[PDB]
């Protein structure tokens, strides 16, 4: 995101926000659900 | 980190920034730093908190 | 499940060929300690000989696998 100041925040910035935060939280959630559906409690995934 | 899609446009001032006594990193150096967080000791540390 | 991180019901129902125990987190560390403690004491020429079951499991182990051929 280059040259996008506060007043230029539009579709592209919202999509970038989705990629870099919202769907990262969703990916963590998906891994949590897969691990719990299989009762895995002692093999945690380190998120960097 | 010099050389990425997020910072490439700033390679030309890295030398002066370093002259201030600060350290910039090559991508290889930063990857080595990050892989430092996957060693067993840091992994156990993360499991603690 | 609480002591050794495996379900006997699961073994009876599904009969897996291999079974891995993971020693991650606080519960994982407690289970690993349980595994480490147990031993196979024996008498040799009238003397105790304390071996250790699971010689592969030490305080740096992150898992352990039970193996078999068909289940």
């Amino acid at each position: 995101e280059q040259g996008i100041e506060l007043e230029h925040i539009d579709s592209k910035s919202e999509f970038a926000h989705r990629i870099m935060l919202t769907n990262i939280l969703r990916m963590m959630g998906c891994v949590k659900k897969q691990k719990s559906a299989r009762g895995i409690e002692t093999r945690p995934a380190q998120v960097i | 980190t010099r050389g990425t899609g997020l910072m490439s446009a700033n390679n030309i001032i890295a030398e002066g920034i370093e002259k201030m006594g600060v350290r910039t990193f090559s991508q290889k150096e930063m990857a080595f730093n990050l892989l430092g967080l996957l060693t067993p000791e840091v992994v156990e540390l993360c499991q603690k908190s | 499940k609480d002591t050794y991180g495996f379900s006997i019901l699961d073994i009876v129902i599904n009969n897996p060929v291999n079974l891995t125990i993971h020693f991650g987190g606080e519960k994982g560390k407690r289970i690993r300690e349980n595994y480490s403690a147990m031993i196979f004491e024996t008498i040799v020429d009238g003397k105790l000989k304390t071996e250790k079951i699971f010689k592969e499991i030490n305080e740096h182990s992150t898992s352990y696998t039970f193996r078999s051929e068909k289940g």
